[PDB]
């Protein structure tokens, strides 16, 4: 599958002095069991139970499993899996989770042929990313995703139909975040660009609807903020 | 005595034209050079239960406009990159049309800030996702910080200051989950021997009164050199073996 260059989305590496290993058969079964049985109710017990088998050397393997096999295909369980991560109390585990999510998205958004992109996987990974970053008052770093520059570029490369739904899915998760909801200036500035595109891009209705729906989750409308002026 | 290498003594002025290229530089540096100091400077003059102190900062920060903001970056040991700047002085837009007191009425090039100054809203977007905020692997260094954090948090919130001290503290801890007020640390150190000003601090460490330090950019440089030197001497410990971390997140 042919890829295209993605100028403003980059995957970095997780800073870690610890050799990261594939988990051994016994560890797997112990973990899958916790994941499979954990509910909002048995959360803190299933977690300490999970700690006794999940040591920092297995964090990368856990992240790779949970994001690629669970978050990408189980949107109904994002809140649960997100709480497990928080429950674990490890900043390192969180970085692996974010990193693997960026890997998955990078591949999707890079795919030259739109038809070959699973929009469901794309939407789930975008929403999952917002779930474990913005919704938790944690930022998405500019060196990983430059949103405004991504949108401007998607506009001249005619990639909006892919990039917009991705952006709006992530930003939605800021709606209950105390730091990232409007008037957060980072969030507002992306909204202003979405509002500009909505007026000038002459794009299709589903995109107009996407932006209106995002604004509504912040209780705003396309008239609540002045559009930026990046687009000619 | 303390003699920082010549090349560290350099402050890069930032105006609208280089705001973005300078943030690109700051983003590359933050993983390794993860101690960041801040200094600010505002236009007018502050206006007329340590809830009296908070309530006045609240009203003032809401009203007043920061005119310069200084950031300096080093690692935990005060090491800085050997190429390019590692101290910046962000110079903010100034609008005499809205400023109450006339420029003629009671250090700064007001004309230049007017024509070339940074839009505070653009600044706050680049800071939000720069790597500096909401990350306890980054260490913030302040000095007599209430007003500096006040102004910085107000810029990041893009909203009215919080009603009360407790709410304000909640916000600071979220944006800056790992920070020290060097004023407090130094005062606690002097009390294991019983002024506290930064210059007095700097002299006590045998640091020459370089001219570079007089500006806003220069003052964030000075507090960062000092915090790091001071921390190296004692291994981040007070005279009684207690760690400085005891006072992480406390202001004044």
């Amino acid at each position: 599958q042919e890829m295209i260059p993605l100028k403003f989305f980059a995957v970095d590496e997780v800073s870690c002095q610890i050799n990261q290993e594939g988990a051994p058969k016994d560890v797997v079964e112990k973990v899958l069991f916790v994941l499979n049985n954990v509910t909002l109710a048995n959360l803190n017990n299933k977690v300490d139970e999970l700690k006794k088998s999940l040591t920092p050397n297995y964090f990368s393997w856990f992240s790779t499993y949970l994001v690629t096999q669970r978050a990408k295909t189980e949107p109904n369980y994002h809140d649960l899996y997100s709480k497990v991560i928080v429950a674990m109390g490890s900043g390192l585990l969180h970085q692996f989770m974010v990193n693997v999510t960026l890997r998955q998205l990078f591949v999707l958004l890079s795919t030259k042929d739109e038809q070959a992109i699973d929009k469901k996987h794309l939407k789930n990974l975008a929403s999952w990313l917002g779930c474990i970053t913005l919704a938790l008052n944690k930022p998405i770093k500019h060196k990983n995703i430059a949103f405004r520059e991504m949108l401007i570029e998607a506009y001249k490369e005619n990639r909006l139909e892919i990039v917009v739904p991705f952006v709006t899915k992530i930003l939605q998760r800021a709606s209950e975040s105390k730091i990232f909801k409007p008037p957060n200036p980072w969030t507002v500035g992306i909204l202003k660009l979405l509002i500009e595109l909505n007026e000038k891009a002459n794009w299709k209705l589903s995109l107009t609807f996407e932006v209106e729906v995002l604004l509504k989750s912040f209780n705003l409308t396309t008239k609540s903020l002045k559009p930026s002026n990046f687009i000619n | 005595m303390f003699l920082p290498p010549p090349n560290y003594l350099f402050v890069r002025d930032v105006w609208k034209s280089n705001l973005y290229s300078e943030f690109a530089v700051i983003r590359q540096l933050v993983s390794q050079y993860n101690h960041v100091s801040i200094s600010t400077e505002f236009v007018g003059t502050l206006a007329r239960k340590v809830d009296y102190h908070y309530q006045t900062m609240r009203a003032n920060v809401d009203f007043l406009n920061p005119i310069q903001l200084g950031l300096s970056l080093s690692d935990a040991n005060g090491n800085k990159p050997d190429n390019g700047p590692s101290t910046w002085q962000f110079n903010f837009e100034f609008d005499p049309k809205k400023e109450i007191m006339s420029t003629e009425s009671l250090g700064i090039n007001f004309e230049k800030h007017e024509n070339l100054g940074i839009d505070v809203f653009e600044f706050s977007q680049l800071l939000m996702d720069s790597g500096l905020m909401m990350d306890d692997s980054v260490t913030w260094i302040t000095y007599h910080a209430a007003y500096d954090l006040g102004f910085l948090i107000n810029i990041l919130m893009n909203d009215s200051m919080p009603n009360n001290k407790e709410d304000f503290e909640w916000w600071v801890h979220q944006y800056m989950p790992n920070f020290y007020d060097l004023n407090l640390v130094y005062k606690i150190i002097q009390e294991f021997k019983n002024q506290y000003s930064l210059t007095t601090l700097a002299d006590e460490l045998g640091l020459p009164r370089f001219s570079i330090f007089t500006t806003t950019g220069g003052q964030s440089l000075l507090m960062l050199l000092s915090f790091c030197q001071l921390s190296k001497l004692s291994m981040h410990k007070f005279p009684n073996g207690t760690d400085f971390a005891k006072y992480q997140g406390v202001i004044y």
